[PDB]
DNA sequence: CGCCGTGTCCCTATAGGTTAGACTTTAAGTCAATACTCTTTTTGATAAATTTTA
DNA sequence: TAAAATTTATCAAAAAGAGTATTGACTTAAAGTCTAACCTATAGGATACTTACGACACGGCG
């Protein structure tokens, strides 16, 4: 009679898969620089979260430029067009 | 009632392709059995290891980096020697020596 | 394995060596630590160590260096935990390197002691050797001990001579003291006794002193005799002797104590030589020695053939079960929850650690041996708690739960969750009757179809753009937002839902219905499946399941859909037959009332007939107007109904096709309206729809027409039945329960007789029991007379008697008790109370009479509960026995077969039909042909033999047909198809995948419950049980052995019967036949000089199937068992076709017993399958010919199950410990081919849609349609 | 070979280890001034198709 | 029956932020490290006490 409060919720796992897919599509709407900065900044490609200096190094620019592209991209995604699609997962 | 073994669960695809490359290291046990221990590439490989058998096993690669022996557990001799002096046990030894050899000569 | 598939094809048990153990383990536990007290993380090298047993967190090592998937398969170089998924802790095992050997508790203490046979020692003797209480010599040479002996008897003579130097020193010293007694006694003036009291004291001193010397000399003589007779492989006590023997004879032998010495014993045990000696003994020995060799011979060859080297009994390194199977769950609040395997493992580990410590210190033998004993004790406790001593308990003195108690008894896996499993996608609810659904449809409350199909509706209302994604759909559905329902109808249509009831007594307890969303919260069930489900509406609940895969929904839609499963599996009578209310409606619809409104009278002269009606349409119009009653006799002119056979042959002869033809008929309007329900091809009926008539109609209509027509016709009958049951005016009012005017006179007439009987008892003319019997008979006569007067009093339109004589429900006795007399009421013990009750329930009983009625009814209720409980046991056993009778081949092509009685001859001479033909002859396939008076063939070989052909046979005038049966099917594993005949459920031939064994078991053990007892032959369900158990009958009765006349004699207070042979030489004498019995009556009573049969029954009663087997072969016992069981089932009026009982009986008579071994492999008294026996004889006729002599045996169902080959099912049955241990000893290999072994390991069962003839069919578009596509 | 009974299912002293607590570095983050060129927006500012008027 | 008039086309210019940086500056997050300090594992203590809490099968007997 002991519910294991750690089991796979079934709907949670499939929901996470759907979130992965939808987020991937939305990020693919971003420009190449934008998609790259987002994926690296939030570790969507290897699970390692790269920080601003690493991202500026692998793109060969200054970290201030990386942060500006970051802010611009975030604001673009906050736009309801590509936002309301992902609201429900949260 | 609701309980759960103290722990956690993850929901991520088990990608079998893009991982961190491993590096199998051999660790010979005292009896000599070999037990593979996969290690990552950029990873300081230890000379010794606790193997799958459960006894300490050293690298098949030649390292032999000092046994690092420890002080012996206090012995009965240690617990006796403090309270009593060597010369003091000497007279008792001679008493038993004469006792048993008197039995012998008899 | 580590990686698994569904191709599992052999589960092979076998003892495991420690060499296999330290290669299983992924580490080694060494510390008795469970989880840290403060941080609540597992310990290193403990019982939960992540390095040994794998991470507790998905893709995280202990110290947290690697914490993601990209690092997988690697081991972190500092905390040592291999980073991987966190369910390996379900599967990785450990081991414990013991410091000293230890032995099992299963192959030693469990009766019989397998080790005890193995090493040739008794169990109690070994229980002193492996618990450190007796030494053992492991080997010896003694060649030079021969010469050393001579030296030591010389030294023994020297020692005993020194002893005698001491002894004559005693003699001399006490002699001097005794002459001092002389010199101080005689010299002095002491009393003559006193002066010699010292004399006696000294002589007594020498007596006790020579006792001292003599006793120590016997001690030395004993030790010398022991050394001379020192010999190996024995049990020795007196450790002191052992010490003296060793330290004087330290060479010449080695001897040790405990589990290491026995390890050596097994090391120095040669199974080969011992086995040859055992063969020699069993071949040449006799009596007890031969048998003791046999049982030992069994286990020794078992080890020899397994090649398993019994070392598995001495358990070195001990394996540790994975942590997750023994969880440490933390119930919220901090209260931890162990699993009690943690505690036992901790005990063993603590004791092993302490033993290692003591060994290092070098403690005296007392402490080390005690600790080894405690290790052994705790290992034994862990592998089984409660064996070899009192249970190891804990808090609340509750016994713990050793691994065995997880795999034994009723709470082990092998008698529990491997039987039943909670399932997702399920629900239940209370049921209500829906007289609007079709037979296939069913109701389903919306609030229960939105939480069963929730994934389907989620997907669907995502696809229709009502939700942005899945999460929105889940929340919306959970909030029952307006448009979920509209989608729910779309996801429901054409998707079955199995509707099960509990108890699932028989096969129709689960059926598949197409759901139909209905409001409320009660599952609306179609009323015509109540008979199958045994579901009244007093608050029954049913469980809705949900098939998911394409195969599952196809299964429901095709196999289990209600419309297809109309007929019953047992006797083929319909179970969608309109019952109860509908039957009353149809009766009232089709009954005929003379003198009703608007009859046909041919009276003329003044006016015409005024009875004819041009069409049933005009008849209905005249019925709506108050002219025509529905039940008046009229002459209609029909054009859409087929006339009966005689009228068709009259008006049309051969080919009257109805849709156009016209014909008149004198019937009632009700019967026309009724026959409009039945299909067009069916002839006109024109009867009064008694329930049996409707049973016959639906049986014929199901035997000749497709199934969909049957379903639609049954639905139409249901509708008409309800509609005309409302109009029938069947009510109950106390003005409508008429009492018989002539009751008081009847009661006075029988009261006078009761009074007279009581007077003859009061005057002492008869004893106490006889007057009770007389009163019982008188009041039975009174009950019969009151019932008869009541029956002749009532009219026919009385609703109570209308309900009864319709066959809707209720027998006539209940009417007799409602009005008239209750009659005799039983004792709590079973006898009849002689009062008796004389008031109807309409008149209202008095106090005492109600008390007696309570006696009866309460006992009845308790008995019904227990009877249901027992029916369950019988069904379980029958299913176990007949789990492996599944139809394999289309045709065994055999020619043998039983004969059928089939309308025995009349004395005057006719063909009177045998009443029980529908259970014994129908649905069978002939092996021979029907020929008569050297005429033509009538029915050829292999025909279904339904009703029309039976009518043809009875018309042609034959009485016996030789028909096939599942008793003589010659297929190896299970029956063929043509032997099983028509499947009683389909109406067609049985398929090639059916599990007819399970259908037979269910159909036999289902109609129990309602199986009463009688007023010393057992005559109910226990009788059936003792028949199938093949017990010796409670009322054993003698059976003849050979023909001839009888030697009848009435001896002292009981009988004496003997058979006069006609060539049987020795006369069989039956002496001790009691006076309480009765002689058999047949045709007249058994008279002296009467000619008896070979196996004629002497005493009316019952006989033991073993004896009739031994006398009259297998055929006779099969017929006897079938007849005897069907006698019970006919007595209760339950229709069971004989082929089910024949399946079970065929499962009884498989094996044969070995009376002569021949020279090949077969122990006498052992029971082996017939096919194996014949194959072995076929093999051994070559390579030198010798037959093993076999005799047929009849064994009960339980014993038949006990001899199943598969250890898995065998253990799942009962006695798990014994089954598993013996299977292990013999390295048993199950093939996973039953329908019970394949329901455990989850793969596909070899029956129905699981066998490879159906599971591997290939489906492809046909080339023509594919090209058109 | 049969017949039966009964067995069994209180404290101190060392030492290590732990964390906590906080200072001087990093190393990663965020703000703001200028700056440079450039597709595109955005509002502005003149030309041309559809409707008013005598 | 033709203008005087009311709205679609095109850029001029500013700009406007994008396409894009830089640089410097300030900040903090951490974090590495030094120190502090506080559990926790570990061991050692001296009159004398001395053994607790219904059936199935095998072995004996006849
Ligand atoms: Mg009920
Ligand atoms: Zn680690
Ligand atoms: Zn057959």
């Amino acid at each position: 009679f002991i519910e294991d409060s750690e089991a796979v919720v079934a709907v949670d796992a499939v929901s996470f898969t759907l979130l992965q897919d939808q987020l991937q599509s939305v990020l693919d709407t971003l420009s190449e620089r934008e998609a790259g900065v987002v994926r690296l900044r939030f570790g969507l490609t290897d699970g390692q979260p790269r920080t601003l200096d690493e991202i500026g190094q692998v793109y060969g620019v200054t970290r201030e430029r990386i942060r500006q592209i970051e802010s611009k991209t975030m604001s673009k995604l906050r736009h309801p067009s590509r936002s309301q699609v992902l609201r429900d997962y949260l | 009632l609701r309980g759960s073994r103290l722990g956690a669960v993850s929901y991520e695809t088990d990608r079998n392709h893009d991982l961190a490359p491993r590096q199998i290291a051999r660790y010979r046990t005292d009896n000599g059995e070999e037990f593979e221990v996969p290690f990552a590439d950029d990873a300081e490989i230890p000379g010794t290891w606790l193997c799958r058998n459960g006894m300490e096993g050293t690298l098949i690669e030649g390292d032999l980096p000092e046994p690092k022996k420890v002080k012996p557990p206090r012995t009965h001799w240690d617990m006796l020697l403090e309270r009593r002096s060597i010369e003091e046990l000497e007279e008792l030894l001679k008493e038993r020596l004469e006792l048993i050899r008197s039995r012998r000569r008899g | 394995a580590m990686l698994d598939v569904n191709f599992f094809d052999e589960l092979r048990i076998g003892l495991a060596t420690a060499e296999d153990i330290r290669q299983w383990s992924y580490g080694e536990v060494k510390k008795p630590e469970t989880i840290n007290y403060r941080t609540l993380k597992p310990e290193k090298d403990g019982l939960f160590c992540e390095k040994i047993f794998g991470p507790t967190r998905d893709w995280e090592c202990y110290c947290g260096k690697y914490k993601r998937v990209r690092f997988k398969g690697i081991i972190c170089e500092r905390c040592g935990v291999e980073v991987t998924r966190a369910k390996v802790r379900r599967e990785r095992m450990g081991h414990i390197e013991l410091a000293a050997p230890v032995t099992h508790i299963w192959y030693f203490k469990g009766v019989p002691s397998r080790l005890g046979y193995l090493l040739d020692l008794a169990p109690k003797d070994l229980e002193k050797i492996i618990y450190f209480a007796a030494y053992v010599i492991t080997s010896v040479d003694e060649e030079m001990r021969h010469n050393e002996l001579s030296t030591l008897e010389a030294e023994m003579a020297v020692e005993r001579k020194a002893v005698e130097d001491q002894r004559d020193g005693e003699l001399e010293a006490r002699a001097q003291k005794l002459e001092a007694d002389l010199a101080e006694l005689e010299a002095e003036g002491a009393k003559a006794d006193a002066r010699r009291k010292v004399r006696d004291g000294g002589e007594r001193e020498m007596r006790q002193i020579r006792d001292r010397a003599q006793r120590e000399l016997d001690r030395l003589e004993d030790i010398w005799s022991t050394f001379t007779k020192l010999a190996p492989k024995q049990l020795i006590v007196d450790e002191n002797l052992y010490r003296e023997l060793v330290d004087r004879y330290g060479e010449y032998f080695t001897g040790a104590m405990g589990a290491e010495s026995i390890q050596k014993l097994i090391e120095n045990f040669d199974i080969d030589a011992e086995a040859e000696s055992l063969r020699d003994v069993i071949r040449n020995g006799k009596g007890q020695k031969k048998l003791r060799a046999l049982k030992r011979l069994k286990v020794v060859a078992a080890f020899q053939q397994s090649g398993n080297s019994p070392m598995g009994m001495v358990l070195d390194a001990v394996p540790v079960i994975p942590p997750e199977l023994r969880p440490m769950v933390q119930l919220d609040g901090g209260r931890f929850a162990t699993s009690d395997l943690n505690d036992l493992y901790r005990r063993v580990i603590n004791r092993n650690n302490r033993l290692k410590r003591l060994i290092d210190l070098g403690a005296p033998e007392i402490i080390v041996n005690n600790e080894k004993r405690m290790l052994q004790e705790s290992v034994d406790a862990l592998f089984d708690n409660g064996r070899r001593g009192r249970p190891v308990t804990g808090p609340g003195n509750r016994p713990l739960k050793s691994l065995s108690d997880l795999l034994k008894g009723k709470q082990g896996r092998f008698r529990q969750n491997l039987l039943g499993k909670r399932v997702d996608y399920s629900g239940r609810s209370v049921i209500v009757v829906g007289p609007q659904l079709k037979l296939h449809q069913c109701g389903l409350p919306k609030l229960m179809a939105l939480e069963l199909f929730k994934p389907f509706v989620m997907k669907r209302l995502v696809d229709l753009n009502h939700a942005q994604n899945i999460k929105s759909a889940k929340r919306m559905v959970e909030r029952q937002r307006p448009q979920v329902w509209d989608v729910l109808e779309e996801v429901i249509a054409e998707h079955p839902v199995l509707l099960n009831r509990a108890p699932t007594l028989h096969r129709l307890g689960i059926q598949a219905f197409e759901p139909m969303l209905v409001e409320g919260k009660a599952i609306q069930l179609h009323p015509l499946v109540c008979e199958a489900f045994n579901a009244d509406f007093d608050g029954d609940q049913m469980a809705v399941h949900l098939p998911l895969s394409a195969e599952a929904q196809a299964e429901a839609r095709i196999l289990m859909l209600s419309s297809n499963n109309i007929l019953s599996p047992a006797s083929g009578r319909p179970l969608a037959m309109p019952r109860l209310d509908m039957v009353t409606g149809l009766y009232y619809l089709t009954t005929e009332v003379p003198g009703d409104t608007g009859e046909y009278q041919p009276a003329s002269g003044d006016h015409p007939e005024t009875g004819v009606y041009s069409s049933p349409a005009e008849a209905i119009m005249a019925a709506d107007r108050g002219v025509l009653s529905v039940r008046a006799k009229i002459k209609v002119r029909l054009t859409q109904l087929r006339p009966p056979v005689e009228i068709e042959a009259e008006l049309f002869g051969h080919s009257g096709w109805q849709p156009g033809d016209a014909w008149m008929a004198e019937t009632t309007l009700g019967r026309v309206m009724f026959n409009e329900l039945l299909p067009l091809g069916y002839p006109f009926v024109n009867k009064q729809m008694h329930k049996k008539v409707q049973a016959a109609i639906i049986n014929d209509l199901a035997e000749r027409y497709p199934m969909i027509v049957v379903a639609q016709t049954v639905d139409k009958l249901k509708d008409a039945g309800f509609y005309w049951a409302t109009r029938s005016g069947v009510t109950v009012s106390m003005a409508d329960v008429l009492v018989p005017p002539r009751k008081k006179e009847i009661l006075d007439h029988y009261e006078e007789r009761a009074d007279k009987v009581e007077k003859q008892f009061q005057r002492g003319a008869l004893n106490h029991d006889e007057r009770n019997e007389a009163l019982v008979e008188i009041w039975k006569e009174a009950t019969d007379e009151v019932g008869q007067a009541l029956r002749e009093h009532y009219p026919d339109d009385n609703p109570i008697i209308t309900i009864v004589d319709s066959g809707a429900t209720g027998n006539f006795t209940q009417t007799r008790t409602l009005a008239g007399m209750k009659g005799l009421v039983t004792n709590p013990k079973g006898e009849f109370i002689p009062r008796p009750v004389k008031s109807s329930f309409r008149e209202g009983l008095t106090v005492l009479e109600y008390f007696i009625n309570t006696h009866g009814a309460r006992k009845g209720l308790a008995d019904t509960a227990l009877r249901t409980a027992d029916s369950g046991y019988l069904t379980r056993r029958l299913v176990d026995v007949s789990q492996d009778v599944i139809v394999r081949e289309h045709d065994c092509q055999t020619e043998r077969g039983i004969v059928v009685e089939l309308a025995e001859r009349a004395p005057d001479g006719t063909l009177i039909r045998d009443p029980y033909i529908e259970t014994s002859a129908y649905a069978r396939t002939l092996g021979t042909d029907a020929v008569d008076e050297a005429g033509n063939v009538i029915v050829e070989r292999g025909q279904d033999l339904g009703d029309p052909e039976i009518d043809a046979l009875l018309a042609a005038g034959i009485t016996q047909v030789k028909v096939r049966s599942v008793l003589t099917c010659a297929t190896s594993t299970g029956v063929c198809a043509t032997c099983y005949g028509r499947s009683m459920a389909t109406g067609k031939l049985v398929d090639i995948g059916e599990a007819v064994g399970i259908v037979a078991a269910q159909s036999i053990g289902e109609p129990g419950t309602q199986l009463t007892m009688r007023t010393d032959i057992t005559g109910g369900l226990p009788r059936v049980q003792e028949l199938f158990e093949a017990r010796v009958p409670r009322g054993k009765a003698p059976i003849a052995d050979v023909t001839g006349r009888v030697r009848l004699e009435d001896g002292e207070r009981f009988y004496k019967i003997t058979i006069v042979p006609d060539d049987g030489g020795e006369e069989v004498v039956y002496d001790k036949i009691s006076k309480r019995q009765r002689l058999r009556v047949f045709k007249r009573v058994l008279s002296d000089g009467d000619h008896v049969e070979v196996g004629q029954q002497l005493m009316e009663g019952s006989a033991d199937p073993h004896e009739v087997l031994r006398v009259q072969g297998p055929r006779e016992v099969q017929i006897h068992l079938v007849r005897e069981v069907q006698e019970v089932y006919r007595a209760q009026g339950v229709s069971i076709h004989d082929k089910h009982i024949e399946v079970i009986v065929r499962q009884m008579l498989r094996r044969v017993t070995i009376i002569d071994s021949g020279s090949t492999e077969f122990l006498p008294g052992s029971l082996i399958d017939r096919a194996e026996f014949e194959a072995e004889n076929r093999r051994v006729v070559a390579e030198g010919g010798e037959p093993a002599a076999g005799r047929p045996v009849l064994m009960g169902i339980t014993k038949a199950s006990l001899a199943t080959d598969s250890w898995l099912s065998a253990a799942s049955f009962q006695e798990t410990t014994r089954v598993l241990t013996d299977a292990a000893i013999n390295c048993r290999s199950d093939k996973l081919n039953g329908l019970k072994e394949n329901v455990i390991i989850g793969k596909l069962i070899p029956a129905g849609t699981g066998i490879n003839r159906y599971r591997n069919i290939a489906v492809q578009p046909t080339e023509e349609a594919r090209a058109a596509a």
